[PDB]
């Protein structure tokens, strides 16, 4: 332990955990170097293969013109002739969990060279190897020094990914399970099956996030008019309807995801946060769960309860999936290609039947547009219902049954969240289906019925509907069913991906339209 | 001493630079021009400076090609002599008033050294890389001192003292650190004469990787370029930069016993400002007569207002007229500036308030990726300090004063704090930015045109309420808008049928070069800031649509060669259309005052830099006096 | 990039009185001496 | 190789207030709280100092705590040059500083608390943390090293001998554990273990119970890393003013293992909230964990819990829904583990508690936290 060092593992090496806090700009250290004297020209070579790890420089230019007057340190470097190499300063510092109530957590520096530079970020959870030793610079003190660690190796754990930290290389017997497990008939209900088995009872919505987490294709027209293949789902629901938990099991299922809150986490942000640079004061981007998730899926609780600020960011990059900052000196467009998964609770505790899913919201009504599917998680306190999930819940619960039954059911019926995770990248990065010209024409005449019945629900009455069928409802349709067609890999979407996203929809946004009053018949 | 080795890269070079005939002829043509307007003085002086192709290099000597990538202190020096001894042969006639050094600047594919400030390793040292960076920091553009000269007044004689640093070639030399004449060798006293001693202009920019590539929270890597005496002021801070130069290291790095490493930096050789989509780069394009001669043949035909008025959007349904207002706010009017000293707008704003769904920020986005100039800003995130200026004893641009000579895409533009409303209320029509804060008393351009969306109250446009109740924005900020459009999604059948039908066409499109189930890759399109008119892919199945990149190219040439004069003949009808605009009572959308008068003379003036005519004609005004009703009333006259 | 500031006096008041021994005060008298001195009616010095 | 030797029980027991300069070079032992301690260093012992222009390693030499050793006589070549200390033949000892002030109790009425410097050599280093009264014997000494007193002005150390608690908790020995498990198989423990908690709050029954139970806890369950459960107790205390809830708060964190106190409003010893922070006296950022990072798997005790900050509200409520706590600040993107069990102390929205009108609505905290 990183407070366990006494002066006995001076000059040795050191294995100790910790978490890198601050990683240092790449600084070139001479390895070979020639020079030459100022008053003569005699060429030699400084070679430094070892002792490239140390605060200070064990080895510098010789004090004489070793041609043996022409003074004290007479040589030059010829710069264009010599040999450098990489140098970065870490701060590794014990984990926060495991420190006393009272004191300063503890740190200590870290120098590695060549190879084992930009291994690790800050924030990273590190295994070092190193060499505990001693420079000499912690205050007032007699015959002190400071401590300090040269890296032989770094062993980063399981971390953070993000869009840079992506294979993207698939093992080629990979590519063949992929393959073989994408022909299987009953893929769809395998797959849907997997979507937290624990949950009970929400085979809609389990589908609707196997759709969102294979997500439509992306079309780039030679307009640059960019159309949006991710898929975003909001679940409304009434509390302990278990719509946290399928945010976070899509949060670990997700091959790069990021579950995160309304008002965001406890210092992390929600969208693009432009912040001054600690020691440059040069603008930078701090992070956001819809930029540190770009190319994945951000899982968002209580949607409802969320600032202004994030409002028209989080508005902006569901559809055109980009944060437009503009500050004073910086103005960028961040891609954030990120699907949404969101869940928000009633005005009221439990939702209204009486009234709408409008003024039964916190939100704005219109926000309802921007998101595909929207799932009304209604209680049923029917007990037929109520004895099979707490029989389930008791399975959960030291009841060992689901366990066993899930391994039993993953041969063949389930999918392990590796496996699965790896599936979603595979399909991703490989299948992007198109519509058949019929399927095209049917999600047309779906669309047009559908848009001509709301008219004829809104011309009687006298008020707007609050889950209105809008152009974005049909783009929404043509990602689901290309989401469908993506999850065998098929190239093109069919009549069947078509019936399965039409069902869907009538599932989610059309029963959710349902309990409008002017949005129901 | 002489080096046999630099003497044969110099005649490789010059055997290269015989081979292509391109370089004789652009070193001919400067010192045509320098001399040129040297002796027609007795504008501005071209530098000594040749963008060389080092694919052209590479087709040449490969050997050379990758001297100079990987070893340039030893090929770019031979190099730059053989073009100086090139350039001094052809020079048969010298300007008015070996010799004058020429400076070498690269260009074409680097490969492994085209990097970022993040991916430069010191590995990289003493190599000619090419890095890809946001400036953040540009220093004073300082003179240094390359030669002093002095007057002895008792023997009455002009001495001199040429100075050397680190950073002026590539190679090392020996440090011989002469010390500034005070005195003659004899003891004279020397003085100082300034203007015929050498300042030679040196700047010192930071190059940081640019957010659309840096990693996402994580503190980004910087890099030092330096600049002399042509490439100073060639980029500003925030500017998307391409340096080409040599990665350097200097000093020794505390080894030297008087750092903890050595110091490093780019000495830049090429300085390339890049356009991205949202920054403070413009967009030149290069104009062949082809491309002239198409805009040209194209100008005489009758619709061709239409032709660039569909062609802007087609994958968006509809909004016909919102297009062509677009297109006119992306040609808009010609600015006035009286002698007096007064400002008259030339730029058109336009706001679109709709219902959700109604294409409004599609249509905003798509001006951000055409427009020349173009920076997208939200409602609320971005603060008057965001848009307009900030002081940080020095100023920092905002999204306003970054968009000057531009456009400014604000989505939500009902979530506006009122704060930021009096600054856009004086952005629009003044086209200035009064900081006068903390001492810094500063009066900014603005001269943006400003395109808007916004939502109105309720979240949907009631058709039973007035205009004035559904938008929920001061009179006088409605006022600015030159063009207000209320887009309302109405539930028709044929309409219904018709934008699904689109949507689905526009959905089902395949790229040129794709598989039917292949992801289509998308770049950042970082473009240079200096082949077909029609478009294959067309969404509506009517008349022709022209190519993105095309259009673009019509609207540069009709925004830089086109300056309409006002008519009478087009005077009458603005001036009846105004006054019955003015007096009938219409119950419009939006107000009518003087600033009505004004829009419709630069609606006019935009339509007949859309003709490519240099006199606003009266069907100019017509047209513009038109789209104007629609855009209050509706009509389709 | 300026010049060399010069340094320069000019006699404006009588300072302490001239003392015997003064460097200045000797060069004076050996200058008296070399004027002033005759021999048989000749400024022998000052001819050599 | 060497034995040090730890003088106890010295008769003669100073205050940080009475020692003078007739104390200097004696030994003196006195006695408060530690406040600060200055992590551990590397001191040289033996020093083995390289030659330059040899290259030679010349022998041990004793260096102590006075002043650093030099060396000017080479034995090969006899030079007189620069010579470097060789850091990896050099052997070192361990070095601390803790700042030691008066117990605030004894501290005469109108004076100040008076603090001095003790400094910890090989083997007290990291015995007394922070807070702790502890007794120390040393040598009080003059740090040497003027000008801004106007006078020749020394400061003073206590460079310890022994240092000692003048009053491992949480162990268990083979008897001991033999003792629990036989303890454990009387009927009626549990009613035993709820009246052991707060023995000076009178009643309370089912407010202890609920603390024992949130005490001893659940277990934490993962179904096959797909579906997770907390396994801790999250307890509320709604009381009116005068109730004791702070109280049953502070034995809480007397009894518990790894309990972190934190407030709503008023002292902040811990901020509820990760942060990286630069402190600026030590010029170097920390990562702080907030109060339920801290006791990672213990219990965090908050008091005041109906008024809090929106930034510890949304803290307590991610931490309580995912048990960790994302941070992205800095250039430093971490997921902290907070599987802590929470038990809040809050006041009634008013001031009393109405039974006419529902929890939900007597108290500033809404659904979501309330739920948790
Ligand atoms: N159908 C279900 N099957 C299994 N567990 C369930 C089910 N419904 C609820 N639970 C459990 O109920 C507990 C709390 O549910 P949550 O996921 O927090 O509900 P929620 O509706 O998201 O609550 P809010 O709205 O966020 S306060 C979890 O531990 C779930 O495992
Ligand atoms: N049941 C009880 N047994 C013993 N002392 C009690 C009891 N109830 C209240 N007290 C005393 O009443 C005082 C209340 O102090 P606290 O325990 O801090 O109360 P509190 O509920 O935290 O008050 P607020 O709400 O913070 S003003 C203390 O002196 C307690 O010792
Ligand atoms: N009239 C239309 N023609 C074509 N596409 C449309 C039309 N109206 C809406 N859309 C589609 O709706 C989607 C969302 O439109 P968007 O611009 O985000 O709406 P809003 O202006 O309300 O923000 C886009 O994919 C866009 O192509
Ligand atoms: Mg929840
Ligand atoms: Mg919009
Ligand atoms: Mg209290
Ligand atoms: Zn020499
Ligand atoms: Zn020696």
């Amino acid at each position: 332990p990183l407070r366990d060092l006494d002066s006995e593992h001076v000059s040795k090496i050191v294995r100790l955990s910790g978490i890198i806090i601050s990683t240092s700009v790449l600084s070139s250290r001479a390895t070979y170097l020639s020079i030459m004297c100022r008053n003569c020209r005699h060429t030699t070579s400084i070679t430094i293969n070892n002792f490239n790890s140390i605060t200070g420089n064990t080895v510098s230019l010789p004090r004489s013109c070793l041609s043996t007057n022409c003074g004290p340190d007479p040589y030059i470097i010829i710069h264009e002739s010599s040999k450098f190499i990489d140098q970065q300063f870490l701060k590794l510092q014990e984990i926060p969990e495991l420190v006393p109530v009272g004191e300063m957590p503890r740190n200590l520096t870290m120098t590695c060279d060549r190879y084992l530079t930009n291994k690790v970020i800050p924030g990273t959870r590190v295994t070092i190897v190193g060499i505990y030793s001693i420079y000499n610079s912690g205050g007032s003190g007699v015959a002190i020094r400071t401590p300090y660690i040269k890296i032989l190796g770094i062993q980063s754990d399981v971390e953070t990914s993000s869009i840079w930290n992506s294979v993207t290389m698939f093992t080629e017997e990979e590519e063949e399970e992929f393959l073989q497990l994408s022909r299987n008939p009953k893929l769809y209900e395998i797959l849907t099956n997997s979507i937290a088995p624990s949950i009970f009872g929400n085979e809609d919505i389990k589908k609707a996030i196997v759709c969102l987490l294979m997500g439509g294709s992306k079309k780039i027209l030679p307009d640059g008019m960019r159309l949006r293949g991710d898929i975003n789902v909001l679940l409304l629901g009434d509390p302990g309807t278990a719509k946290s938990q399928l945010l976070k099991f899509v949060e670990k299922v997700s091959p790069i995801a990021v579950y995160t809150s309304g008002k965001g986490s406890s210092a992390a942000g929600l969208t693009a946060s432009v912040q001054r640079d600690p020691m440059t004061r040069e603008f930078y981007l701090e992070g956001g769960a819809m930029v540190l998730a770009d190319g994945g899926v951000v899982c968002i609780d209580e949607f409802d309860k969320m600032r202004d600020e994030d409002r028209v960011a989080i508005h902006e990059a569901m559809e055109q999936q980009t944060i437009s900052i503009a500050k004073a000196g910086i103005t960028t467009v961040l891609n954030s290609r990120t699907s949404v998964l969101a869940a928000a609770n009633p005005i009221y505790g439990r939702y209204d039947d009486l009234k709408s899913p409008g003024d039964n919201i916190d939100f704005q009504t219109t926000i309802l547009s921007r998101f595909d599917m929207i799932f009304i998680v209604k209680d049923d306190h029917n007990e037929e219902r109520d004895i099979s999930i707490a029989n389930h819940v008791i399975n959960i619960h030291t009841g060992n049954a689901n366990a066993m039954q899930n391994q039993q059911e993953e041969n063949g019926s389930e999918i392990s969240i590796e496996k699965m995770k790896r599936y979603i990248t595979y399909c991703r990065l490989k299948c992007a289906p198109r519509l058949s010209p019929q399927a095209a024409e049917k999600l047309s005449s779906n669309f047009v019925t559908i848009r001509k019945q709301l008219l004829i629900n809104e011309l009687e009455s006298t008020e707007r509907s609050s889950i209105p069928i809008t152009i974005r409802q049909l783009e929404a349709i043509i990602r689901i069913t290309e989401s469908l067609a993506k999850l065998e890999l098929s190239p093109i979407a069919q009549e069947r991906h078509v019936d399965e996203a039409i069902r869907l929809f009538q599932a989610s946004t059309m029963d959710a339209a349902s309990q409008d009053p002017i949005g129901g018949l | 001493a002489p080096d046999a080795v630099f003497g044969d890269r110099v005649r490789r070079f010059q055997e290269f630079l015989d081979t292509f005939t391109s370089y004789r002829d652009s070193v001919r043509s400067i010192q045509v021009y320098n001399s040129n307007n040297a002796a027609n003085y007795n504008l501005n002086i071209l530098p000594h400076r040749i963008i060389i192709s080092l694919d052209d290099l590479r087709e040449f000597d490969r050997s050379f090609w990758s001297g100079i990538l990987v070893e340039p202190a030893y090929f770019i020096p031979p190099a730059e002599k053989a073009l100086t001894d090139l350039a001094d042969s052809m020079d048969d006639v010298p300007h008015p008033n070996s010799r004058h050094p020429w400076k070498l600047s690269f260009k074409g594919s680097f490969g492994a050294h085209a990097l970022s400030p993040r991916t430069l390793t010191a590995q990289h040292l003493n190599k000619l890389v090419s890095v890809e960076g946001i400036v953040t920091k540009t220093s004073l553009v300082r003179p240094k001192l390359i030669r002093s000269v002095h007057y002895a007044a008792k023997t009455g004689r002009f001495h001199y003292r040429d100075y050397t640093d680190a950073t002026t070639t590539l190679t090392t030399r020996i440090p011989t650190p002469a010390i500034y004449p005070t005195e003659d060798t004899e003891g004279n006293k020397l003085t100082t004469e300034y203007g015929y001693s050498t300042f030679i202009d040196h700047q010192r920019i930071t190059v940081q990787e640019m957010p659309e590539m840096a990693p996402a929270g994580q503190l980004p890597r910087s890099i030092d370029v330096i600049l002399d005496d042509d490439l100073v002021d060639k980029t500003k801070p925030g500017d998307r930069v391409n340096v080409v130069g040599v990665f350097k290291s200097l000093g020794a790095g505390g080894m030297n016993q008087s750092l903890i490493g050595f110091k490093t930096l780019i000495l830049g050789n090429t300085v390339y400002p890049l356009h991205a989509r949202s920054t403070g780069v413009a967009a030149r394009q290069m104009l062949t007569d082809f491309d002239i001669r198409n805009i040209n043949k194209l100008s005489k035909k009758k619709d061709i207002f239409d032709i660039l008025s569909q062609s802007l959007a087609p994958s968006i349904y509809g909004h016909d007229h919102i297009k062509k207002a677009i297109l006119l706010m992306l040609m808009g009017g010609v600015e006035k500036n009286l002698e007096n000293g007064s400002h008259l707008r030339g730029d058109i704003n336009i706001l679109m308030v709709g219902d959700p769904s109604t294409a409004k920020s599609q249509l905003l986005r798509f001006v951000l990726n055409t427009a020349s100039l173009a920076i997208a800003t939200t409602g609320r995130g971005s603060s008057g300090v965001g848009l307009t200026a900030a002081v940080t004893r020095r100023l920092e641009a905002g999204a306003m004063v970054l968009a000057d000579r531009g456009v400014v895409c604000i989505d939500e533009f009902d979530k506006m704090t009122d704060v930021d409303r009096v600054a856009i209320h004086e952005v629009m029509e003044q086209q200035t930015v009064t900081i006068a804060k903390a001492g810094i008393h500063t009066t900014l351009n603005a001269r943006c045109s400003v395109i808007a969306a916004a939502n109105p109250v309720f979240g949907q446009y009631d058709v039973n309420r007035d205009p004035h109740q559904n938008i929920a924005l001061p009179d006088s900020l409605l006022s600015r808008f030159d063009l207000l459009f209320v887009v309302t999604d109405d539930i028709n059948e044929i309409r219904d049928r018709s934008i699904s039908e689109h949507v689905l066409r526009t959905h089902r499109y395949l790229p040129p070069g794709y598989l039917e189930g292949e992801p289509v890759r998308e770049r950042l399109n970082l473009s240079l800031a200096v082949d077909h008119v029609f478009e294959k892919f067309n969404p509506l199945l009517i008349p022709k649509l022209v190519t993105i990149p095309f259009l673009r190219k019509y609207v540069q040439y009709a925004k830089e060669r086109v300056i309409p004069q006002l008519t009478q003949e087009a005077i009458n009808v603005i001036v009846k259309n105004y006054t019955d605009l003015r007096n009938d009572d219409n119950t419009k959308k939006s107000p009518i005052t003087a600033r009505t008068l004004e829009t419709l003379i630069r609606l006019a003036t935009a339509h007949a830099k859309v003709r490519l005519s240099k006199t606003v004609n009266k069907v100019d005004a017509k047209v513009a006096a038109n789209l104007l009703r629609f855009a209050l009333l509706g009509e389709d006259i | 990039s300026f010049d060399r500031p010069e340094i320069y006096s000019a006699p404006v008041l009588q300072g302490e009185s001239p003392n015997d021994d003064d460097n200045t005060e000797i060069i004076k008298s050996f200058k008296n001496f070399i004027l002033e001195f005759r021999l048989d009616s000749q400024f022998i010095y000052r001819d050599q | 190789s060497e034995i040090h030797v730890r003088i106890s029980d010295f008769p003669t027991i100073y205050s940080l207030r009475e020692l003078r300069e007739s104390n200097l070079s004696s030994l003196v032992r006195v006695t408060g709280v530690v406040t600060r301690r200055t992590g551990v260093f590397p001191q040289l012992k033996y020093v083995k100092f390289n030659c330059l222009k040899c290259g030679s390693i010349l022998g041990p030499f004793f260096q102590d705590s006075n002043e650093e050793i030099r060396i000017s006589f080479c034995t090969n070549c006899k030079s007189k040059g620069p010579f470097r200390v060789n850091g990896e033949k050099t052997v070192y000892r361990n070095y601390q500083r803790v700042t030691l002030q008066e117990a605030p109790g004894t501290v005469p009425p109108g004076r100040l608390p008076r603090h001095r410097e003790v400094i910890l050599l090989a083997d007290l280093v990291d015995v007394s943390k922070p807070g702790e009264e502890v007794e120390v014997t040393g040598i009080y000494k003059n740090n040497y090293d003027n000008a801004k007193n106007g006078f020749p002005v020394f400061a003073t150390i206590i460079e310890a001998n022994s240092i000692k608690r003048r009053e491992d908790v949480f162990s268990w020995t083979e008897e001991e554990e033999r003792e629990f498990r036989k303890i454990s198989r009387d009927r009626g423990i549990i009613d035993k273990i709820i009246s052991s908690m707060a023995p000076s709050i009178y009643g309370h029954r089912d407010i202890k119970t609920a603390v024992a139970c949130s005490l001893f806890g659940g277990v934490p369950k993962n179904v096959n890393g797909k579906h997770s459960i907390r396994g801790d107790i999250n307890v509320l205390l709604l009381g009116d003013p005068g109730t004791a809830k702070s109280q049953i708060l502070k034995y809480v964190e007397k009894t518990a293992h790894r309990a972190v106190f934190a407030t709503g409003q008023g002292a902040s010893a811990v901020g509820l909230t990760a942060s990286v922070r630069k402190d600026p006296i030590t010029k170097e950022w920390t990562l702080e964990g907030g109060a339920l990072v801290l006791a990672d798997k213990g219990v965090c005790l908050i008091d005041e819990f109906d008024k809090m900050n929106d930034q510890d509200r949304t803290s307590i409520h991610e931490a309580m829904e995912q048990q960790s706590i994302s941070i992205s600040k800095a250039g430093i993107v971490t997921t902290l583990q907070a599987r802590c069990s929470i038990i809040a102390a809050a006041n009634p929205n008013g001031g009393r508690y109405n039974s006419t009108l529902p929890l939900a609505q007597n108290v500033s905290l809404t659904e979501p936290i309330l739920s948790r």
